């Protein structure tokens, strides 16, 4: 669940 | 070239190709084929989770991830991934699960090789530096940052209670401190211990491709057997590990959680041997069917009739390889917290009555029926996410069933069912409280996150009272479903038909937009409601009546339509500033009843007054707790107040529920359902007759049970937004109490909604979508919250930056400005060529047809709200954009976005923390001490006029 | 000639203005006011001769003579040279006609009193009667008859002076339409000329004039100024017109009459012929029975008529004619059942009177009205300088000179025996009946000459006239109970160490806010008190603000049985509404506001609602609404005119849908949700202490809040309306169609700017430019109609420049005579001398400035601005110290920029009215919806 760049 | 498929199972609706195989390292590749896409795009998964890290350095694998996008050998630019993939409507983005390690894009039409080959020198041989591991160790510093008052805390607190020698008790992020202090502090190296860590894992057999291809399933097979063959085995067995964390010394015991944010939380934990082997029978998951299951007469509605529960969660969570949980999550009332050990008592209640009675053949044969039907008409994939899911489940399931992952059942065998359903047992029980009550009673603290609990061991008088004499209570299996659908049928397309929603009802009542679908063929239908009202959004206390009244509609609906949302048909009934709202979607053949059961429970609503006095308590504690959450969330909600006609703050609210009492709600409905107007879109497959049957009985049953009457087409009204002068420097800055960042939005305003102007900003807003992440995030390391682009709201449009660091907020003003300037400068050297390349970048990105049912629904009903009513500004928007000279964009930059420019529109928003390369001369600000006061001498923007 | 004699006059000592009585040798009474503190002097005129001394073949002669006397002497023969003397100098000049009156009157500046004494006086040596007043004049006339038309006052009058006696002269016409003035004469060959030089020469010379001037020179300086214009005047020794017999001589006694309205009203008119005691001023026996008949308390006759539901209100009272007879008339209003029982209603009435025939006459009631009238004779008021004189010229022809201030607020004797003379000819012998009402439709066959009104003879048979009679009794009516409301302390209180001339914020909350002044300058044993209720629910939806209106009726209908014996003591008060919240003034004598105020607040927080009365204002309420098709177009322009350019509004249609759905259990759920959560604002001004203002405004809060739970609001839901901003280039207009008036109105909006200090100056100079000659070329030229205005307009903090003119013309060719106008006024700025202006710019500078003559002048100014959040205490001092400094090209500049046909910022729309015989504008909010809203002015 650690996602680069975020989300949105 | 080892194996080749040679027809795979698909679900008849698709019409997409495949192709699977595998290479000369073991790579297991798939083929997807698409002759009508519009986005290729591709995906891949090494088997290398952060489960694999060694211990000394912690969280290399996520920390490799995130320096692998920067830096290649063939290609030493910085970017060039980046920029090339942003220069053709795409995005990248990876992560880490503790067994593996996603990555994936998306890619323009035709843009297979020049995207590819970057994606593909990712694992053919990488290059770092040492300015790369020195700014992006910061970044993931705020990573670790803004997780250090995240309360999804209670994950390494579940991952530390365990065994110690175990790898499961491992950290995944890295906090700046174990990755660059503690080894220098010791001298170990980093560039070594990453390149060790690649070379050992990545480049194995492990990994698994899929391509999502345009051209053939011939064209390209040989294209990606010539440009991954280069990476190679190293024969890395996939590590494993048979014991399960959870050694006896560490069972049957309950902790005391302290949070930020005050919740009420009991988790039940329960270990069980691996059951992923069992993928045919999933006897979990007819254990998550029958244990956590709402409706009548089952676990969660007992507890709700006692007050104790407001909802719980089943089901089996999956873990590591060798071991597997089961969970039953529930949250608490006010006085739930006083009968843990009777809620546990209820739950060994039922499941000794599932016990009792064990295996079920109907509720197999229902299931496997409903996941049939659920997998036949699958709905149409985005290309990009997909074909990464599709990839990260390749490595468990062979070539014929990559697709039927959790659809398909092949046996019913009761032993299994019977084996998970004696490991259900209260000496393997461990309970787990979360509560804010416990601030000076805990022990133990946290290092990584910060939290404090207990232990207390649970003694043998509470397990000796729940497994001694276990009859029942009222519980009962569920019943036959009725939602389960058997009309599935295509209507006829109608001889008139329209590609654009048509007015087609139009009475000082209701007026509807309606259209048959022409492309997708599905049977499934949504349609959704806008409800009007003066009195919803009067004063606080009329905007407070609201929610609760709509949330007990909700909760006390919940037990009759479950069995809808399980059998696939959902609703979503929510409030609006203006009105409340509805929206029901699913297959087309029971939506008359649920909309209909809906209506009749809507206007003939009495209370139950215990109901009330909880539901009351659980909104008070959810205003309250908005201080603890994060500041930029702050500052993106403080522009939405003072940029409205009215607005009423979270201070408002909460101060106006001491005042909600139930003869007060009890009168209020009659008051909201009196006079209202009904707006509505019908879409799918429904004829026109059945349309105006829908209307009809809805208004007519509003008519029969509320008195409704029309509203004057004079109270119709909507809210404006807050002219800024001429000349303007806004600013006021508000302080987080809980977080320990900083953050700031600013918000350049332009103009009301054109047809000539909507291009102009957002051609510059995708000409500084790339460089404004890398100057910064990837250089200036400003922070992870970096985001600039159009802001629309009630028409007027605006160009903003939301950004939340460490730095004082001034700082990040003064650099954003600094942007501004250089960005211009950027923009001014620029040749003809790349200024025509962002131009089809923007009329790719825009022009871009929705595949799913709702996506194209969800476009129409987000312009109907709006009351612009344009459906085909997809294309006449687009056509005005091809026509621009890059003069045109300097023009609409000079006066409206420079500091020099006359007309210059600007407000900021500075929240900032507990304790708190050229940048332009700036003007003074001027501070807002009073909201209402700032509104009251600013002029009102005009509404737009509808098509 | 000079012949003068005076004396001392009893004057009441709180008065300083010094007077003296006189009278000249030809036969001029002459009063002499001298106030060396006023701001603007004064003058009046009186001639007793009305138009009951008019030719029978030419009707309303004397009011086209009054018309016509203005224009011309022979000192002055120029057209407007008064009027243009008048508006130099801030005079305005109005006179009207009576049955047995005709009184000019006009004000001037400061000193210019030679001056338009020179322009007033000759009216009487030399009138002109040219070709160009003549012929205009007789359409003024004609315009004045023609919204008269519909006017029921005048049409039920003519009524009643025409169906008695056809011979006798209170049957005569008194304005006279377009065919009496020039369609019959110019047939009949008659020289009109020469028939207003015999009116002129026999009868205004001779006797009987009034002169009086309101002078702030001397004793003499206006003395010898007057006695020197008023020696051309010639006695003639015209004999006194007086009538020796009542117009009813018993041909039309005991009969009845039917009437049909226009708008929807149902009244019932009693008369009884009584004889002269104009002569017995001593006891007034009339006004005793007004007060014994109309009183309005327990056991009173209106609480039983209330009490069966038949009649809303009543009046009654001595009703005075010519000098020979006079009327005696009770006029009651009727509801829909009291249509039914009038013959109940009379015998209730009559029973009354046996009632006061039976317990006799009384003493006490006399001395207790004689008290009340001698301290309402004690302190009085400044009354303003203009119309004073012509009020004081108007009795000076009836009482000696030193009767003429102790007018009627002395009495000297009991007169029982008159008393019981008046209560003999209260008898039903005597009565005259008359009804209006809706419902005689086609039964009404014999129609007024003129009006054109409906009515019947229709005798009353004899059985309802011996039931009266003969059948006779009491029931549940008794005599007033002392009000016990009279006032007992008169004391003055000293000023503070808090000595400020402008009202102080001495105490601010987030319940309340309390502004304070005391009173400086007047020294008077009165308070004034205003407060207002702020609260969204009031105007929120149709129903709600239809839900506060029937509050604040039945509130008052319930309240005024207490109330009325306290207004006769002298304390006033009114509740109304707000478009934002409740209006609440308290204004009399400090020394029993508290108790009134403190039961009013106790009764509106803890309410109770009647079931028929909440019934009958509800029909009445609808009446009220639906009767609005029925009036005057320029109120239809202007109405329509606050509809566009306001934020939200409410139409009258919407208004008549939403009463049906209001009921009795929903208003009695609405009251606690209004009173529940408020804001109040507050105005205190009188001879009163800052500690009492306080414990006055704490005692009030405290009532509200003990009784309903008062909640404030939060500082950010006062929220006032905006005002839509016109494009800067485009001119905008729509139409209404009048139904029921044949007269096309029209409003001719510009859109300036916000109240800045410059703007207000350059609007207001400007209008003052524009104000004298648009009276003298529109109405006076170019004939439009009667009721032509231009100036300022003063709404939501936007300045704005407006020509409301009804007439009956097409409505664009008067649009086009307006720019016509404007473009006049442009080239007759450039070609303006610098006299011109100066003499302008201090008349505009003497017309802003002037101090106040009562505490309820200056309270409703201090209100005025405290409503509109302005606060600028003393802007008028501010605002003329900038006014000087203005130039003549600075007014050229700012009617180019926003006023000229060519300007960059034109902000124009008009709304046009027809008879019932640019862009347009379809739906209002429509036009509302893309048009951006100005900001509200900032508080001081």
């Amino acid at each position: 669940c650690s996602l680069y760049q975020l989300e949105n | 070239i080892k194996r080749i498929g040679n027809h795979i199972t698909k679900s008849p609706e698709d019409k997409r190709e495949y192709r699977g195989l595998e290479l000369a390292n073991g790579i297991k590749v798939l083929l997807i084929s698409d002759p009508t896409t519009d986005k290729s795009s591709a995906a891949l998964d090494v088997h290398i989770g952060s489960l694999s890290d060694p211990p000394n350095i912690a969280g290399l694998s996520h920390f490799l991830e995130h320096m692998l996008f920067l830096g290649t050998k063939k290609y030493p630019k910085e970017n060039e991934y980046s920029q090339f993939l942003s220069e053709h409507a795409g995005s990248s983005n990876a992560f880490t699960s503790g067994e593996h390690t996603n990555y994936y894009f998306d890619v323009s039409h035709e843009h297979l090789e020049g995207a590819l080959d970057r994606f593909a020198q990712f694992f053919l041989s990488p290059l770092f530096d040492e300015s790369a591991k020195d700014r992006e160790v910061n970044a993931v510093d705020s990573e670790h940052e803004k997780n250090v008052m995240n309360d999804a805390r209670l994950f390494q607190l579940e991952k530390a209670t365990g065994n110690p020698k175990h790898p499961f008790s491992k950290f995944g992020t890295g906090n700046k401190y174990t990755l660059e202090t503690r080894p220098n502090q010791e001298g170990i190296d980093v560039r070594q211990e990453l390149l060790k860590f690649h070379s050992a894992y990545y480049s194995s057999n492990l990994m698994a491709v899929v391509v999502l291809g345009r051209e053939s399933l011939d064209d390209l097979t040989n294209l990606v057997v010539k440009l991954f063959s280069e990476v190679e085995n190293k024969n890395v067995p996939l590590p494993e590990f048979p014991e399960h964390p959870f050694q006896e010394e560490h069972l049957k015991q309950l902790y005391k959680i302290v949070p930020i944010k005050d919740i009420r939380n009991l988790y039940v934990t329960f270990p069980i041997p691996d059951l992923q082997k069992y993928y045919k029978s999933n006897p979990g998951h007819y254990l998550g069917h029958l244990i956590g299951h709402e409706g009548p007469g089952s676990l969660l509605s007992e507890l709700k009739s006692k007050g104790w529960v407001n909802t719980l969660v089943g089901g089996q969570k999956e873990g590591a390889r060798g071991f597997m949980f089961f969970i039953i999550n529930v949250d608490l009332t006010e006085e739930g917290l006083l009968h843990v050990e009777d809620i546990i008592l209820h739950m060994f209640q039922y499941i000794q009555k599932l016990r009792a009675e064990g295996p079920q053949e109907w509720v197999f044969q229902e299931l496997k029926d409903l996941n049939a039907v659920a997998f036949r008409f699958k709905d149409k994939e985005r290309p990009r996410g997909y074909t990464s899911k599709i990839a990260g489940i390749l490595h468990y399931y062979p070539l014929e069933e990559v697709l039927t992952a959790e659809y398909l059942l092949e046996e019913f065998r009761p032993d299994l069912i019977e084996m998970v359903l004696d490991k259900l047992r209260p000496e393997n029980v461990r309970v787990a409280i979360v509560s804010k009550s416990f601030e000076g009673k805990t022990d133990r603290t946290e290092e990584w996150y910060g939290t404090q609990y207990k232990q207390e061991a649970i003694p043998d008088e509470v397990i000796k009272k729940w497994q001694n004499a276990d009859l029942n209570g009222k519980f009962k299996l569920p019943t036959k479903n009725e939602f389960i659908p058997t009309n599935f049928e295509i209507l006829p397309l109608e001889k008139e038909a329209t590609p654009y929603p048509a007015l087609i009802k139009d009475t000082a009542m209701s007026k509807l937009w309606f259209k048959q679908d022409d492309k997708f063929f599905l049977p499934k239908a949504n349609l959704n409601f806008e409800f009007f009202s003066p009195f919803a959004y009067v004063d606080p206390l009329h905007s407070n009546m609201a929610y609760l009244y709509l949330e007990l509609l909700k909760d006390s609906l919940n037990e009759y339509a479950y069995a809808a949302e399980l059998a696939g048909l959902s609703y979503d009934l929510q409030n609006t500033i203006y009105g409340m709202y509805l929206s029901v979607k699913g297959y087309n053949d029971k939506q008359p009843i649920l909309l209909k059961k809906i209506i009749e429970k809507m206007a003939t609503f009495e209370i139950d007054e215990k109901r009330f006095e909880i539901i009351k308590e659980a909104y008070m504690r959810s205003l309250n707790n908005f201080r603890a959450e994060q500041p930029h969330q702050h500052a993106m909600y403080y522009l939405r107040l003072l940029m409205t006609e009215v607005a009423w703050t979270k201070d408002e609210l909460k101060e106006a529920l001491d005042d909600v009492t139930l003869p007060r709600l009890k009168a209020f409905i009659p008051q909201l359902l009196s006079r209202l107007h009904i707006e509505a879109l019908l879409h799918g497959n429904i004829t026109k007759q059945a349309a105006l049957g829908i209307m009809q009985m809805v208004e007519d049953t509003l008519i029969e049970h509320a008195h409704t009457k029309p509203l004057l087409p004079s109270q119709l009204v909507r809210y404006r937004e807050v002219q800024l002068p001429d000349r303007g420097w806004f600013v006021y800055q508000q302080r987080n109490e809980v977080h320990n960042n900083s953050g700031i939005e600013i918000y350049y305003q332009t103009d009301m909604q054109s047809t000539s102007e909507n291009m102009f900003l957002e051609l510059f807003a995708q000409i500084i979508s790339e460089p404004a992440f890398n100057t910064l995030r990837t250089k200036e390391q400003l922070g992870y919250i970096v985001f600039s682009g159009p802001r629309r709201a009630n028409g007027i449009q605006g160009l903003r930056f939301i950004i939340q660091s460490e730095k004082p907020p001034h700082y990040l003003e003064s650099r954003v400005e600094a942007f501004l300037i250089t960005m211009e400068k950027s923009i001014e050297d620029m040749t003809e060529e790349a200024f025509q390349k962002h131009i089809q970048a923007l009329a790719i990105r825009r022009l871009d047809k929705p595949k799913k049912l709702s996506a194209e629904s969800a476009k129409y009903w987000g312009e109907i709200i709006s009351q612009q009513y344009n459906f085909d500004r997809d294309n006449t928007e687009v056509a005005y954009l091809k026509t621009l000279t890059k003069e045109d964009i300097i023009k609409f930059y000079k006066e409206m976005l420079a500091v020099d420019a006359p007309r210059r529109h600007k407000v900021s928003v500075h929240v900032l923390a507990r304790e708190m390369s050229q940048a332009p001369a700036l003007p003074q600000p001027e501070v807002i001490q009073n909201m209402t006061e700032f509104k009251r001498g600013l002029p009102l923007f005009p509404l737009v006029k509808p098509h």
